[PDB]
């Protein structure tokens, strides 16, 4: 799946728990573009080494706060719409 | 690809 360009610019307010994750990788504000949320989420996945070393599009979050936020043990980075939905489910 | 390359496709 793929996201139209205009949706990447959508201004969102992450819930406290998602904000905590983002803050851990440097984010200091309360309102972000979806693009910005995705940047910090990427940084968080990289720092915590949650992606598979062989197929680097698979992310393992079963034993992490990311997994509790997304309600999935794993996901593929290729599922753009599923990822956007998981972020929209954690706004305020 | 590297995780970064896949992730960059998702952000843009
Ligand atoms: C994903 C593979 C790892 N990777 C490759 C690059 C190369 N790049 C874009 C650069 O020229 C520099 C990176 C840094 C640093 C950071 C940084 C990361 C950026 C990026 O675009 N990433 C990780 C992909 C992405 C895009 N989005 C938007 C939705 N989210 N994630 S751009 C950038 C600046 C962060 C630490 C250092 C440079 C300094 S030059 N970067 N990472």
């Amino acid at each position: 799946s793929q996201i139209p360009a205009s949706e990447q610019e959508t201004l969102v307010r992450p819930k406290p728990l998602l904000l905590k994750l983002l803050k851990s990788v440097g984010a200091q504000k309360d309102t972000y573009t979806m693009k910005e949320v995705l940047f910090y989420l990427g940084q968080y996945i990289m720092t915590k080494r949650l992606y598979d070393a062989a197929q680097q599009h698979i992310v393992y979050c079963s034993n992490d706060l990311l997994g509790d936020l997304f309600g999935v043990p794993s996901f593929s980075v290729k599922e753009h719409r599923k990822i956007y939905t998981m972020i929209y489910r954690n706004l305020v | 690809l590297t995780f970064g390359e896949y992730w960059a496709q998702l952000a843009s």
